[PDB]
């Protein structure tokens, strides 16, 4: 399956716990990457 | 040696890149880390047209991110590639946009503006020699609409002789995902025709209907949606960056496509798209391509082709084929339909060929379509603006953030103008 | 939304029928007018109509008709005048012609008369 | 980041706001004590501490102890802040006139000091979320003047508003006509817009879906907080796309004097019943446009659609929300006006509704809300300016009303506004040749 | 993608639709509970719709204004099959009046019988029709039916309204306001029906108590002989078959004007277990036992009156061969009469499932089968028997004052008097050879 | 090169259209699953007059499936060939015509075509050198009748050009499967004689006569007559894709049978059909075929030559045989009989020659006569038209579609005409 219009499926199907943290943020009145340690989604480590 | 530079406005346009980049990072085999793990050597010859090299053999895309609210902005991050682009290049307040045209092209637009001309000078000086720029954007929202307006009129007048490309998602003609839509729409395409080189109008009607009657899904996210924005995307650049026997990019389709300068809304397609359950039952073809490139139920656009008259057509191939099938077909389908095409230019159609066709596929191609049969968008929006415009209806949220309401006038007269021109070059005559 | 707009090539798969929607249809606009110039404003800031705009003469609120006021003889829907009498299918017609208030209501039965007596 | 500061006034408002942070905190995963068992999706909501001890960041405001003392005393004693929950001396005894002029006053400098001490430690604020009855003397006189004191400080946010309207045959007080008709003429040049519901609706709702012959309370405010969580769950978790708190304030509010939406949940059933129906995305958007699941005993087909905003929770594919939407616009007998030619507004978000253990809804995997502006509201209004001058033509009741520190003109003034609106909502009805 | 909603309204509404309903089921492999055992098929799609998690709901509308009948569906066997909203329960009867059930009753739950109608009418994906279960003797059956096809007429343009209507008997008859009722339920049924076959309960207690012999039938028999009529009549829709009738083909193929819908069902054979021993059951044999005047299913005798047009359907082991040979043996008798103006007076439809056989029952397990809807000119005659038993009772305005002080006026009975007396005239100008 | 594209119509064309793809997919050797399993080298010289190359050395079917109702396509689709066409050229509505001419042409089926056109446009194209179409419908019908004459009038003024062939089956006089049978049978022969090249009367009747005393079965479904039919659909257009001596297409067959454009009507026979017990007591010889071949027991149509005069005749033989003794049989047969045949066109009988027979079998022979006996099948059924249409029974389900009554009586007038210019060749 390497990756055509329509060869996809979903990574929700039987998922729960659509969570989102704030990666984004301002600290000291600058625009930053506030953490860089942080689940992705549900408690999920990102990638590495 | 020549660069292009990604600007992705709006949520809309924020997922929408964040299918793209992934779609030309599987073509030129990066990996969601940086790095390179591919086969052939043909993938590294043309790679800084879409990315920078760094420090430790790692390509970071050249695109920039902005919006409002950073919603969006972190589901992007929590995604599969999010982790490629830098972390400097994610542009953001701290307010949202709110579905407001003047908030996002007046109040709360215009600080971040300066910030965002930053990043694009930045990117921008990298380049050795910039080709044009490329944007990502939706006409009924707020960032999208108010914002990426304004940086198309920064950065066009900041750099003159550049082109810009537009992929726009133009409101629905039955979905209707927001309220004040017409007012957007108007706003937005009365800047677009001053200040666009090429506009590629996308729609979610085209695209729902074409996942279903030609790909047959069933349950088709935005994900897939976004793959074949992407898929267009990525075949109209592909001969800047892969070889071929008759090459051609974006300037020179822009050439051929635009013969005035009012004149540059274009109909997108691909063709190869090959239904789940019905790929023994069909052949790999030329012909079976063109037959699906001019298919009236193919576009990407919710407007029917066959109610005016093809101005200019370009084909872009991908694959190993043969020139005189190729032309002799393009030579077909402009002469066996004498009704669909302007009679005072010969050679509607431009041709290109790509050598190297995408991954896991044999032959592509991706059809632009510059037709008369345009003017039933911009005149369904200016018959709601008027619908709404008549009874002061939402006027007050536009009218007490600083805009006079003969803005709203003026880009009615404009549309109104741009629809007669469209009539005119369609009742025109050879003689 | 007093306007459905067409789809032009995909308005068949947003038919009424094809949507499972078997009652009648609200109508949809096939064709599009084009103006020419800016629109002369009509209405007053607060959504009021000035006093020089003509005006309609229905109900502001709607032409529902409820289960109360329904007439009590409702006209049949298919009505087809090909075999009868020329004073049979006359009771007919003044029978639809009774009753204006239910062939113009939002619910509005329309019957639709074909052939001749 | 995209927080929101929750102001519970009146006993009405503080039950509502039990039954929400009770919510909240099964969503979030936050123990009564208030410590989690990473993650800030909490951070709209619950602040952290440097204790690891997480707060509300909610405002309880009333003028009585017995419904304080019940927070103060039960399950979430250690999870409210001490001085988020404002207290007074004695109550408005159903009076306007006190709430607002005489008791109000002591007060309101306390719960001003400290919604800004809220507001400090928010980054970026969303906007307020305010819960109310119309019928109480706390919750109009207080809240009119709480509105008024938040507009001059907060120049531009949004200030929600989610009201309980006077239902039109079951009622409680006397003076609710009095009270009503006095707080809506601040309120409509002071709000931005109103959601509202009322008592007898949901107890129809909960009689003929639910199989509940008997409710209280408990039931209704369970629902109001399914309702606030299926608002703001797009700004705490991912969607498709998402919807900010400014965007249906922009899409619903055409005119500044009409921002009065209807609320609306589907799918409302028992656990009895999910086992024989099937819950569809089609099946629940055609379920919100029913009368039958109003939830403001009045019949929209008498009146005229002005706007509509859809809100989907969980499994959900978008065209299968874009032909259930077709199916809904070919209906002849869902009206809209004639100057409103896109109606419709769509946001989608992927968690499903959380469960709560002692409840009575079954949880599904899919749900909606509707918030729908439109015109056959002129019938509450009516009614109720009829009650009020039926009244008010002999002079009943206003001596406890002028004894207190108003005086009796402005009676007649906000008769003469209320007249005024009843207009608005017909000339804006009346169509154009 | 071939769907169809039954409608049973009143008490012999909902008996027809419990004894149909159990066909159904044992037919599909359907439990009780409502999921299959183990088993992709789809052909229950017609009947039956899929649940998400495996469970099975009828698409029919069970309608009553008294709880004591639609109580023992909700305590029954099938208390798990059905939707707890599909089973709509008044609270006090019409007891034998049409304006009771028409204008102070009936008016009430009108509403919630159309919203119901429109949830499972937007559920069908593909809608050949409604099929209405009533009695016209009875006050529901007859009062409320009438505004429910007013008002079905209004929300739904042209679709298909078929009707099973239980006839009143020219002898046996329950009530004594029976002429009254079916006046004024025919009257306004004439321009708000597509098709209306007809079953009294006198001939099927001769043909139960003749053919089955059952010397004491009630009615669970008459209901179970009237659910493999409906079987046999939707058996095309729901299985494969040589060629195959619709549910619109006999609707224009039985009514050749516009008053005139009212034809009458047969089944065949109807035999019991000892004689289906000695008898050799062939395809001539059971259409030949159709058109006898014996086994009739309506108490009339046809051979006064002349055939307008026939519907015949086969189920089973059916060759078209022996069909044909049996239809011209048929055509060539002198005994059989049809009109001057049919010369094609037949539509034939043929099915391969045979019929299925429910424990308990009566009929013998056979291999074919054979359903007739026929119209025919000797329905006149029960026209004037029953606008005789009008006129006779209507002399002496005779429980009149029980219509006119619930709801109608007085002049209602005379121009629906004056209607059938209209019909009357147009069945013998039809029926008049040129 | 010379493709032939098979329209579908009804569910009377759906079952003879199963029936035809399931014959010749054995005549080329293809399988259930689309490729090709066979032993010589010769099948695959002419087969892109009827499939159509896939990847994978698959071949499909150019025929299009046109109904408005799935009930019988569902059939189709489980049945042993039914995986060899396209999904895509499936096309069906969701509410049937029921029987009726005017839903089928007016109200129901003027949605449809916008569908088909989409199809058949898409399959024309793609050919070399189109040389016809091809229908398969019955005249006694809602969607065979009503639809299958308004693609009919559609395909015509987009390719005049062209072949037009309809296999249709008319009503019988005796077996009568539909009440208004003669509305729909009049209404569309009189759009037939306007908008058609050849026309091949079937009957139903004809088709239990030969199953009876030629077959001798005992037990005749639909499975064996959609078989006859498709024995003769084959065995027209067998020069096309097969060598021989001396070889006929479609197209030289009508310019040998239609002396006027109005007299296209025509009647089919198969010849060597045998019973199992007479399998043995028969030789096969050129004599054999043609007596069978010219028998009034052995027409498909139920219309008797004897009462009329053969205007032209048509003979498609099959298998390796002697020119001498095909051109002495036809010329025998014209010799004794000289009151069967008309006066003013000497040798009527055109003769044509294929080299390979169907498979298991030695010889074969298609018959094609053009006959004025073809009056008794339009006199009978005008007989009967005009006895229903006097008393105006049935018109309220047909004018109340929009239908003017004059369109009844001008179809009365194209018809009694036609058996006018039919009497005075006679
Ligand atoms: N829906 C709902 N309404 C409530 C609830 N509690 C109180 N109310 C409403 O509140 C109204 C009475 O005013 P309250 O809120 O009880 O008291 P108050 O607003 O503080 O006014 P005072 O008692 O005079 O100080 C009644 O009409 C109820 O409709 C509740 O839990 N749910
Ligand atoms: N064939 C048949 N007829 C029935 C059955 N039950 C009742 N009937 C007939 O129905 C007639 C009386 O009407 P009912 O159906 O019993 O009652 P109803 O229609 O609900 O009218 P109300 O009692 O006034 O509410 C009697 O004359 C019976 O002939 C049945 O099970 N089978
Ligand atoms: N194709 C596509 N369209 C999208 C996506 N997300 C949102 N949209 C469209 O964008 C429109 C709304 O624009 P909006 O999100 O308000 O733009 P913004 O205000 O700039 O963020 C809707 O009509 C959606 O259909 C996406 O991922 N893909
Ligand atoms: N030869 C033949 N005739 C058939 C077949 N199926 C049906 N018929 C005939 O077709 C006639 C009616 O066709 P009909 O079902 O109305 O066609 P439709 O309306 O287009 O679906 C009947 O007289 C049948 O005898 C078949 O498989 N073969
Ligand atoms: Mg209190
Ligand atoms: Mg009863």
């Amino acid at each position: 399956l390497p990756l055509l219009p329509g060869n996809s499926f979903n990574r929700n199907v039987g998922k729960e716990k659509f969570h989102k943290s704030q990666h984004w943020g301002f600290c000291n009145n600058v625009m930053m990457l506030v953490s860089d340690e942080k689940p992705g989604i549900g408690g999920e480590p990102l990638l590495g | 040696m020549r660069e292009i530079v990604h600007l992705q406005a709006g949520q809309c346009g924020n997922q929408i890149g964040a299918k793209f980049w992934e779609v030309i990072s599987d073509e030129h085999g990066i990996d969601p880390t940086g790095t390179y793990h591919g086969d052939s050597d043909l993938q590294l010859e043309r790679i800084n047209v879409y990315y920078n090299e760094a420090t430790g053999g790692k390509y970071v895309p050249r695109a920039v991110l902005v919006d409002l609210e950073p919603g969006t902005m972190d589901s992007v991050r929590s995604g599969p590639f999010g982790q490629i682009f830098r972390p400097d290049n994610f542009v953001f307040g701290q307010s949202g946009a709110g579905n407001n045209w003047a908030k996002g092209h007046y109040t709360e637009g215009a600080e971040l503006v300066d910030s965002v001309l930053d990043v694009v000078r930045k990117e921008a000086e990298s380049c050795d020699c910039l080709q044009g720029f490329q944007l990502t954007h939706s006409l009924g929202g707020g960032t999208g609409s108010g914002m990426g307006t304004l940086l198309i009129s920064k950065i066009r007048e900041e750099y003159p002789d550049r082109i810009m490309n537009t992929f726009s998602v133009v409101p629905s003609p039955k979905v209707s995902d927001t309220v004040v839509e017409p007012y957007n729409a108007t706003l937005s395409v009365h800047q677009l025709v001053e200040n666009t080189d090429e506009t590629y109008c996308i729609d979610n009607e085209a695209l729902y209907d074409i996942c279903f009657r030609t790909l047959k899904l069933t349950t088709p996210t935005y994900g897939d949606l976004n793959h074949l924005v992407s898929a267009t995307m990525s075949g109209v650049t592909t001969c800047l960056r892969f070889p071929g026997q008759l090459n051609a990019d974006l300037r020179k389709l822009a050439v051929n496509m635009v013969p005035f300068p009012r004149l540059h809304f274009f109909m997108p397609g691909f063709a190869p798209l090959t239904s789940r359950g019905s790929q023994q039952y069909r052949a790999l073809t030329v012909p079976e391509l063109t037959q699906q490139m001019f298919d009236a139920k193919n576009m990407m656009a919710a407007c029917d082709p066959r109610h005016g008259r093809y101005l200019t057509v370009a084909a872009v191939f991908r694959g190993r084929m043969s020139m005189k099938e190729v032309d002799e077909q393009m030579l077909n389908v402009q002469n066996k339909n004498s009704s669909y095409f302007v009679e005072w230019i010969p050679n509607n159609v431009k041709t290109a060929v790509c050598d190297i066709p995408p991954r896991g596929l044999k032959m592509s191609a991706t059809f632009i379509g510059n037709s008369t049969a345009i003017q039933e968008l911009f005149k369904r929006i200016s018959e709601q603006f008027t619908a709404m415009f008549r009874r002061k209806a939402f006027l007050h949220w536009y009218t007490g953030e600083g805009m006079d309401e003969m803005e709203f006038t003026e880009a009615e007269s404009n549309m109104n103008d741009l629809v007669s021109e469209y009539q005119q070059y369609q009742d025109a005559t050879a003689e | 939304m007093a306007t459905n707009y067409s789809a032009n090539q995909y308005e068949k798969a947003f038919s009424s029928k094809y949507l499972q929607n078997w009652s009648p249809t609200k109508p949809t606009k096939e064709s599009i007018s084009s103006h020419e110039g800016y629109t002369q404003i009509i209405a007053n800031d607060r959504g009021h109509l000035l006093p020089s705009v003509p005006r309609s003469k229905a109900n502001p609120w709607g032409s529902f008709m409820g289960t109360w006021q329904m007439p009590l003889k409702i006209p049949p829907a298919r009505v087809t005048l090909t075999s009868r009498t020329t004073a049979g299918a006359a009771s007919l017609t003044k029978w639809i012609q009774k009753n204006p208030d239910l062939l113009k209501a939002s619910n509005g039965l329309c019957p639709e008369i074909l052939g001749k007596p | 980041m995209r927080e929101c500061i929750s102001i519970h006034v009146g006993q009405a408002g503080v039950q509502i706001g039990n039954a929400c942070w009770e919510l909240y905190c099964l969503e979030h995963g936050i123990q009564p004590d208030g410590q989690m068992p990473g993650d800030d999706s909490f951070n709209t909501f619950f602040s952290e501490t440097g204790a690891g001890k997480h707060v509300p960041r909610a405002v309880f405001v009333d003028l009585e102890p017995t419904v304080i003392d019940e927070v103060r005393t039960g399950t979430y004693r250690q999870l409210f802040h001490p001085e988020q929950l404002i207290t007074g001396k004695e109550d408005a005894a159903n009076n306007y006139a006190r709430g607002h002029y005489t008791i109000g006053k002591e007060i309101i400098d306390l719960v001003l000091d400290r919604i800004r001490k809220l507001a400090d430690q928010c980054t970026g604020l969303q906007g307020f979320l305010v819960f109310h009855s119309f019928g109480g003397g706390t919750g109009s006189g207080f809240t009119s003047l709480l509105m008024e004191r938040l507009s001059v400080d907060y120049g531009k946010k949004s200030k929600l508003e989610f009201s309980i309207y006077p239902a039109p045959q079951v009622s409680t007080a006397v003076v609710e006509p009095y009270n009503s008709i006095l707080t809506t003429h601040t309120t409509l040049e002071h709000s931005d817009c109103a959601f509202m519901v009322d008592n007898e609706a949901i107890y129809d709702i909960c009689r003929r879906n639910l199989d509940i012959e008997r409710p209280t309370y408990t039931n209704l405010n369970r629902l109001i907080g399914q309702i606030v969580s299926s608002i703001t769950a797009s700004l705490r978790f991912d969607g498709a796309l998402n919807v900010d708190l400014t965007e249906f304030q922009t899409n619903l509010v055409p005119y500044p004097r009409i921002h009065f939406p209807l609320a609306t949940y589907a799918p409302v059933i028992s656990a009895e019943k999910a086992y024989h129906e099937q819950l569809s995305v089609a099946e629940i958007t055609n379920a919100c446009f029913e009368p039958a699941n109003q939830m403001v005993k009045c019949d929209p087909r008498h009146g005229k659609y002005m706007a509509c905003c859809l809100l989907y929770r969980g499994d959900v594919v978008p065209k299968d929300v874009n032909a259930a939407i077709a199916t809904i616009k070919t209906k002849r007998t869902i009206q809209f006006v004639d100057w409103c030619p896109t109606g419709f507004k769509v946001g989608i978000n992927y968690q499903p509704p959380t469960v709560v253990p002692g409840g009575d809804l079954a949880k599904v995997q899919r749900a909606v809300c509707m918030l729908s502006n439109t015109t056959a509201i002129a019938e509450a209004w009516a009614r109720l300016d009829h009650k009020f001058d039926l009244m008010y033509a002999k002079r009943a009741f206003v001596h406890w009303y002028v004894g207190e520190g108003m005086e009796e003109g402005e009676f007649s003034e906000a008769r003469e506004d209320m007249a005024a609106l009843e207009k608005d909502y017909e000339e804006v009805g009346v169509d154009s040749v």
